[PDB]
DNA sequence: CTAACCCTAACCCTAACCCTAACCCTAACCCTAACCCTAACCCTAACCCTAACCCTAACCCTAACCCTAACCCTAACCCTAACCCTAACCC
DNA sequence: GGGTTAGGGTTAGGGTTAGGGTTAGGGTTAGGGTTAGGGTTAGGGTTAGGGTTAGGGTTAGGGTTAGGGTTAGGGTTAGGGTTAGGGTTAGG
């Protein structure tokens, strides 16, 4: 079972994200408002993305079916697939 | 030996004009995967799915900082609090 | 003469637009006009695209199109940030415009 | 294997018709084919939007025509629609 | 005289199924009207969008239980989809 | 008739017929009708017995836009699929804010003076 | 026409927005913004009308317009 | 004779208890008139879109001072500025 | 013509980014045995090609019985002046 | 914790204009007139679409070892609060 892996966003990578969003300085709950925030978001992301593969009748996530996701969710990504 | 608030804006431009990853692969990849099996077991990855999904969390994550770094902008102040980042969630319209 | 592009004076297909609007089920009837139109708009924007891309290339002293060439593009034209508003480019970047508050004093 | 469509070398002749001394790499490719497909399934949703409410079966220029100036600002869209009108008197005439 | 749809006998019949002692007005019954056809046309749009990502071209029955499931959160997901099979179950062994 | 057999009230060929010529597909099946039909029937109900609640709450026996708009902004879920959905003579919620009172006297008056 | 909507009616929308001070300028920008909207909206509905073949706008190129800015309208029209 | 700030808040339930239009409708039909006139003369309105254009422009403003008001709370003020309207459109997306 | 906002001029500390050195986890590969994806018919039952005459569904018929805003009348739902835990903070 | 001391809502009594009920003709709908136009099947083969084997060129999935974060910690000064009425400026 997988486990502690919420923690794994270190706190000099939410640093790094915020000095390079801007931002010149950092509370202390922003770090867990930010886990907390990124968790719903991949949550519900893979929730869609689980959804699509059984719709597809397939196991594995592939690029396509985060594509589509992506722009049923209202953000479409560049690049990343086709 | 230099002052307080003077060198964030050098890191500040140093991260700004680099475009690689901050974000690591393996706790990602363990994370996502962890909260994949919530839903459905058995469960692969392409790898190149989970670096879109990271890519996707990096660009939410920079354009929330960015509406929560203008938003304390206009509050006067320069450091960020929980209902600043209640506030953006409120605003932006997501929950 | 035999292709579409020496006729209408353009380079992008139209042949394949016409097939991927009858296959798409869009319409009863895709017309033969409408295609071309299509293509001529995708061709100035694609032209438009390629130049401000090789304007910001020759303003970074660069030969080539980056994608980080691109987003400064994009970016940059308010035309284009309007048309492509909340579009994510991956390994694009951000615009480094610091606020008048966020300064040394 | 399969066939793919892959919009690169109509792209790589517009490039060199536009600047020959420049080039462009994979990313950017697929970045532009990806914006391209965007574009046309926005074209193609409005010109059926278009004909399902006119409560019209065929398709003309004239719907393409409006779903431009529709998605398109104003500079832009005039632009493109002039640019479309010539291609069309072009190819009528010839 | 032309002919409109006005999907309105339907729905008074449902709410004289689930209360005779109430009514409805004309314009709850085009609001409710504009938000069936907003639903249908929903729909039928996450409907096409799958078959032409699936690359079929005939649309099933678990096409719209998808698109259901995608559009509807959780506890009406779930609830439509089971009066759905449900009501599949008893057209199919009654024909 | 389908609906005899399917125990709906709904009608199928309407939306059969809806899915056809609205050129959605080249083949549309024939119990994904029947499964959007009581979808929707189920969704109508709801909204119904929301309607229904919210008249008796307010005093009414008739279906209201107010009561309509009650409903919706009440229910969490109802306000999750219908976001950004805006209905005419409608209303909106008197959620008064915690900063937005009257709160106490200060002084008396607010005056220092006395 | 652009200073035809008054300050009583800019506070009656304030009050029933739950805004409980109105500062100066807040009028005008409400009216500046009003305008802008207004002209977009009109725009929309102008060639929506010009693509239907005809003059008058009519409710239904109103709601098609509403549904294409992303702000659907129900009750008026169908 | 009452008090300053307290009174408030009975016309503001007495505003939101009501479903009724404040607007007018003779200066806005002739602002939307002029406001058309811009494009293409010639034009004529059914009344009815007028009324929803004038609908929608009233949950649009209604909206917007709900944000700046949640803004202006969240900033420690009870009323409201330009500036509050700026973050607002500026956050909104819509615009700048 | 009224009192509560209101905005910067007196003064506060607890929160708060820069920091070098014990650190001991992860990232270019490595086969490898277990396994899901795609190609030839089999054949098979459900739906398109379209009759029949039907049983059911849209405007209105003049009333039908419980839907409008408002016509006399009772009385208490917010306005304001004493008052009792409750967490707040500096001994 | 405890030295007391600014600060949180609050309900007895007073307040009168704001809710309580209310009420009468036509205003607002619902069970009645009919026929034609879609809702709904009943006769004929077929072509997009399910079942099943294997094989095949992968590709997700077991692990090394060495250095840039990693956090190991602190200050102290710097950007955060805490307020006096001053005219004052927006509120009924």
């Amino acid at each position: 079972v997988l486990r502690d892996n919420i923690q794994g966003i270190t706190k000099p990578a939410i640093r790094r994200l915020a000095r390079r969003g801007g931002v010149k300085r950092i509370s202390g709950l922003i770090y867990e408002e930010t886990r907390g925030v990124l968790k719903v978001f991949l949550e519900n992301v893979i929730r869609d993305a689980v959804t699509y593969t059984e719709h597809a009748k397939r196991k594995t996530v592939t690029a396509m079916d985060v594509v589509y996701a992506l722009k049923r969710q209202g953000r479409t990504l560049y690049g990343f697939g086709g | 030996r230099y002052r307080p608030g003077t060198v964030a804006l050098r890191e500040i431009r140093r991260y700004q004009k680099s475009t690689e990853l901050l974000i690591r692969k393996l706790p990602f990849q363990r994370l996502v995967r962890e909260i994949a099996q919530d839903f459905k077991t058995d469960l692969r990855f392409q790898s190149s799915a989970v670096m879109a999904l990271q890519e996707a969390c990096e660009a939410y994550l920079v354009g929330l900082f960015e509406d929560t770094n203008l938003c304390a902008i206009h509050a006067k102040r320069v450091t960020i609090m929980p209902k600043d980042i209640q506030l953006a969630r409120r605003i932006r319209g997501e929950r | 003469a035999k292709t579409r592009s020496s006729r209408a004076g353009l380079q992008f297909p139209v042949g394949r637009v016409h097939r991927l609007l009858r296959k798409g089920n869009y319409s009863e009837r895709v017309g033969a006009g409408a295609p071309v139109y299509l293509a001529a708009v995708l061709e100035y924007l694609t032209a438009e695209i390629l130049e401000l891309a090789g304007n910001a290339a020759r303003d970074n002293k660069k030969t080539r199109i980056i994608p980080r060439h691109l987003q400064l593009a994009i970016r940059n034209d308010e035309e284009l940030n309007k048309l492509l508003g909340r579009v994510t480019i991956a390994q694009g970047g951000v615009l480094p415009n610091i606020q008048a508050v966020l300064l040394p004093k | 294997r399969s066939r793919k469509e892959s919009y690169s070398v109509y792209v790589y002749k517009v490039l060199k018709q536009v600047h020959p001394d420049t080039g462009i790499s994979s990313k950017a490719m697929g970045i532009m084919n990806s914006f391209v497909n965007d574009i046309f399934e926005r074209i193609a949703g409005e010109a059926s939007r278009l004909a399902h409410y006119n409560k019209r079966s065929t398709i003309t220029s004239r719907e393409i025509q409006t779903a431009v100036r529709l998605l398109l600002p104003g500079e832009l869209a005039k632009h493109a629609v002039s640019e479309g009108t010539k291609a069309v008197t072009k190819y009528t005439s010839a």
